[PDB]
């Protein structure tokens, strides 16, 4: 089942679950430079692609 | 200098926040929105309005008095007789 895996399958599934999805975040500190959640959510997708 | 990595110290103040897509852009607008704006107006109202009301009385008077100052031309000829 691992040998069956291919780069197109990888990009397909990773696009299926990672791309343009809403992240859940847990940050135990110190924290302040950690981006506000909109910066992260907008960090989840490129404008070039 | 005053970048986010180095500002005020603060200690265990936990906070919570939903994703924008997980929630409506117009939560409970009528039940809470409008009355809030109304409370705000009721707070600002007496502080703000009366001076403006005072201004209006002066504005009305000035024009009206000027009307007496000029349009009452007949009062002067009437004084002539
Ligand atoms: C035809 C056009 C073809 C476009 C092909 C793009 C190819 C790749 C490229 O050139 O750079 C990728 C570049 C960055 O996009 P990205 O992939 O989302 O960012 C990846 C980086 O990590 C970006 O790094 P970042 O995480 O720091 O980004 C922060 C944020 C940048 O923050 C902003 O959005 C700036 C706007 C706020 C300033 C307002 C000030 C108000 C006073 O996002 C942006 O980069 C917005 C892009 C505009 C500024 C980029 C500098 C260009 C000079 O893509 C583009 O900006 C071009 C495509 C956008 C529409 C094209 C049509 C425009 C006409
Ligand atoms: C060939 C290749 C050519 C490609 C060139 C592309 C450049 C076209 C437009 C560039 C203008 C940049 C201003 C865009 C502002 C902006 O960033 O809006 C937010 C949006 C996405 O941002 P993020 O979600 O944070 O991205 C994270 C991605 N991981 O980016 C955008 O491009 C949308 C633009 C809408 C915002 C409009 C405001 C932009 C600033 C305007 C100020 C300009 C004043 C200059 C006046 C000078 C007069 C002489």
């Amino acid at each position: 089942r691992i040998a069956e895996v291919d780069a197109s399958v990888v990009r397909e599934i990773c696009s299926k679950y990672i791309y343009d999805q809403c992240p859940a975040v847990a940050g135990y500190g110190p924290i302040e430079q950690l981006p506000d959640y909109n910066r992260i959510r907008s960090g989840m997708f490129w404008l070039r692609f | 200098g005053r970048e986010f990595g180095n500002l005020t110290r603060m200690r265990h103040v936990i906070s919570y926040s939903l994703s924008p897509f997980e929630q409506r852009a117009y939560p409970h607008v009528f039940t809470k929105g409008i009355p809030n704006v109304l409370r705000r107006i009721r707070e600002s109202f007496f502080r703000v309005v009366p001076q403006f009301v005072v201004f209006y009385l002066i504005y009305t008077w000035g024009t009206e008095e000027f009307e007496r100052s000029k349009r009452k031309n007949p009062a002067a000829y009437e004084n002539d007789k």
